[PDB]
């Protein structure tokens, strides 16, 4: 009706280009989903910035000088606090997370608000840990793929974006990004009651888990780069 | 260094919110309150169409600026090197004079 | 204004601007005239780094402008 | 052409004052506990007793298509279909005042040739009221 349709207009509103880099655009950026955020000074110079509400914890070290944040520093409160925010992809073995990424690189906001509504996702519908499946979904479609004998090398966290890309190796010689798999809502019907997919080693097959680990209205779907 | 291209470069991106920044801190404002007659987005939001008519004004009183931006810049670069052109001519013909009084 | 497009550029970024917030003022919003905001923003954005090319060659054209002058100057009193 | 402002009013009282054709009705919406109506009916063609439900419409035509008086009026042929085949009593006014009541609500008013109405409401279902010439209708 008209609540729906304001925040369809706020989500587009932000999905153009959400403000640049400053502190106040990020703090009504956080605060315009549903999430308060509390706002720490270290000194006259420099601030922190951290949202928290049961369980995702992150900070970001913006300063006022450089126009550019430090590092970001994200604690989960739930049963795996291991979850991967780095970039993997072939190449080197750099270990860097994409909001710091998103952060310096970018100067518009519109990779973290994509990132901070994906990590909202995770957060929001966490008994099933949505970190440790998104963790453990690359390496059991890894495993997958290596069952069927075919060139497809999966990685994790590219183009500045959360996501597992699914690439296969073409002539010359460069991973093509051809489509990512990811986790999306379905607006249309939030009833479907999301399993932990496990891909059987022998018979090669799909077979549900989840018993009493549930997520609320969720689905793996495919989207073409 | 051109004054007006310098005022306006720091009427419209002052060294921050930008536009669109201002205009949906407006709309979230309203989203305490729908109920209101001073719920307006145009009255907070006239002050960036203020600035936007200041950029109005000071586009339209100078004239060399209306020249600067209605060619390409390929037409630009161009320009400037058939302008050198008519220098270089002329350097030509003072240095054959150089050349005929030795 | 006719010649230079960048005139016509936020003509129609104050157009699309003005009604869109009449359309959300009057409680029914739409979604084209958002596509046709972002078309316009986005093609601002070119025109402002454009109009920094611009500005550079202005000092350019300055610069050549008076060398060019002053030889002339000299080449007449010569 | 479509419907500025519809809602279904029960009337409090009406009043005939010191006339014998019109009288003055004070009716309130169902929905709302917020939009009241004042209007003047004439109950020779239209009567209008208490505590009567009234689905007023305001319309800013009578055709059934969308807009594309300053044309003469002229009487309504065989076969013509119109808004007004759905409602028993249609009226045809200036509006002459834009009132603010309060901080939410705003008051609009309508003379139908010297029948004066005034509609209450909050600012988010009468704000495709504007300052032009309307046709109230009205069914029982």
């Amino acid at each position: 009706s008209y609540v729906e349709t304001l925040d369809s207009m706020i989500e587009l509103f932000k999905d153009y280009k959400p403000g640049s880099i400053t502190l106040e655009n990020i703090t009504r950026l956080c605060q315009t989903l549903g999430l308060e955020s509390f706002t720490e000074e270290l000194s006259n110079e420099l601030s922190r910035l951290s949202t928290a509400s049961k369980i995702i914890v992150i900070d970001v070290d913006y300063n006022k000088k450089q126009d550019r944040i430090q590092d970001v520093k994200l604690v989960l409160a739930s049963n795996f606090d291991n979850f991967d925010y780095f970039n993997q992809r072939d190449g080197e073995h750099e270990k860097s997370n994409i909001l710091l990424n998103s952060l310096t690189k970018y100067p518009d906001l519109k990779a973290f608000h994509n990132n901070l509504k994906f990590l909202y996702l995770l957060d929001a519908y966490s008994k099933l840990d949505l970190f440790k499946y998104f963790t453990e979904l690359s390496h059991y479609i890894r495993q997958c793929f290596q069952d069927n004998c075919c060139d497809f090398k999966v990685r994790t966290n590219l183009n500045d974006k959360f996501g597992i890309y699914i690439l296969t190796q073409g002539i010359n010689g460069k991973e093509v990004p051809l489509a990512k798999i990811y986790l999306e809502e379905n607006k249309s019907d939030s009833q479907y009651r999301f399993y932990e997919y496990i891909y059987s080693q022998e018979t090669k097959s799909w077979i549900n888990e989840s018993a009493e680990n549930f997520s609320n209205g969720i689905s793996l779907v495919m989207e073409i780069v | 260094q051109n004054n007006v291209l310098n005022q306006i470069h720091q009427i419209l991106l002052p060294t921050n919110g930008e536009f669109i920044p201002h205009i949906f801190y407006s709309l979230h404002q309203i989203r305490k309150d729908p109920n209101n007659l001073s719920n307006q987005l145009e009255t907070l939001t006239g002050s960036i169409r203020h600035r936007l008519k200041l950029c109005k004004s000071l586009i339209s009183e100078n004239e060399d600026t209306k020249d600067l931006l209605s060619k390409s810049p390929s037409e630009w670069q161009d320009i400037i090197h058939q302008r050198e052109q008519e220098l270089q001519i002329k350097r030509d013909v003072l240095d054959d004079l150089y050349r005929k009084l030795q | 204004l006719s010649k230079v497009q960048l005139y016509e550029d936020l003509c129609r970024y104050e157009d699309t601007l003005s009604k869109l917030v009449e359309s959300v003022d009057r409680f029914k919003p739409n979604l084209d005239i958002a596509k046709d905001l972002i078309r316009t923003d986005e093609a601002l954005f070119e025109n402002v780094k454009l109009l920094a090319e611009y500005d550079n060659i202005y000092r350019n054209l300055q610069k050549i402008d008076k060398d060019s002058e002053e030889l002339d100057s000299k080449t007449r009193k010569i | 052409s479509n419907t500025l402002f519809d809602d279904i009013f029960q009337v409090s009282e009406v009043d005939p004052g010191r006339y014998n054709k019109v009288c003055r009705i004070e009716a309130a919406s169902t929905t709302q506990d917020q939009c009241k109506l004042t209007l003047d009916i004439n109950v020779e063609l239209f009567p209008v007793a208490a505590q009567d439900s009234l689905t007023v419409t305001i319309a800013s035509s009578l055709n059934l298509e969308d807009t594309p008086a300053t044309r003469s009026w002229r009487p309504p042929q065989a076969g013509d279909r119109s808004l007004a085949d759905d409602y028993d009593y249609v009226m045809y006014g200036t509006a002459y005042k834009f009132e603010e009541v309060s901080k939410d609500l705003i008051a609009v008013y309508y003379s139908f040739g010297g029948l004066l109405m005034r509609l209450e409401g909050n600012y988010r279902n009468l704000n495709n009221l504007k300052q032009e010439n309307a046709y109230l209708l009205i069914r029982r």
